[PDB]
């Protein structure tokens, strides 16, 4: 039937939106380095996390699908 | 004979009409068992979430596979169908003709 | 017996389209896996910077 | 520009093309009646 | 699907245009001694008593 749709979520990932987009540390070093890497992290983890959720959602959908299409 | 015969015609159509109401429910029974698969992951991973070790980053991860799983229930619940017909989608009685 | 033909037919490319999901899905996690040792190795060598 | 609702289209076209089927299946099922009961006539005058 | 690019579109629009060609082309041609059936609509008429 029409309108029939599983959504995947994209995100751009680049150094720029994670965060640093330039970073030193010799000296203007960041003054919190740790910080901003953790976030870039769990940033990363979330994103992989979203990922999980629709394989997920994938796989129950196409397993649903063949068992439909027997009975059909 | 003529009524015999009436008779044994609306017999054989019934058994057609039975035929087509074992496929409808077992068609039904199918997004059900899927239904319930769903809903013991959902709470395997509750499971996971109820302890206090957890952080509340780790708990969003959770609860986004808890929303997952409850769109995919939504979208079994409201777009399967058998002869263009929602099953599980409204409340309803269906009657089956099994006599002539 | 006629929208049954249309129904299975439908289901059956739907899945195998929906399989493309998949696909795209498991390249993404491991494009992010890659990333994720980089990331991984400049936090510990930021604390040997420190 | 891609259609709005394809899927509805085509189920509407499945639509008309059955019942275009089904009234010439009843009109075979009429004529032939009307061939078997004109043979029966023939024989009985 | 959207996984598919636009090149898949136009070989799925190419796929489908020949087959609207052939229904097009088999509506105007079939035609019964002389009565083309399905290029115009119209009505039949059959005797059938004395």
């Amino acid at each position: 039937n029409d309108g029939q749709t599983i959504t995947i979520d994209l995100k751009k990932i680049d150094s720029d939106t994670l965060g640093l987009n330039g970073f030193n540390v010799n000296g203007e070093s960041t003054s919190d380095p740790l910080a901003a890497l953790d976030d870039a992290i769990s940033q990363i983890d979330k994103f992989r996390s979203s990922l999980g959720a629709v394989q997920n959602r994938l796989d129950s959908a196409v397993t649903n699908l063949n068992n439909t299409t027997t009975n059909l | 004979a003529n009524r015999f015969t009436s008779n044994i015609k609306g017999l054989t159509q019934a058994a057609r009409n039975a035929n087509d109401g074992i496929s409808v429910a077992q068609t039904t029974e199918g997004a059900l068992s899927e239904i319930n698969n769903n809903l013991q992951r959902i709470r395997e991973l509750t499971v996971q979430a109820s302890t206090g070790t957890n952080s509340d980053s780790d708990l969003d991860s959770i609860q986004d596979e808890i929303k997952s799983r409850l769109d995919e229930i939504d979208r079994v619940s409201g777009q399967t169908q058998f002869n263009g017909v929602n099953v599980l989608a409204k409340d309803g009685s269906m009657k089956i003709q099994v006599g002539a």
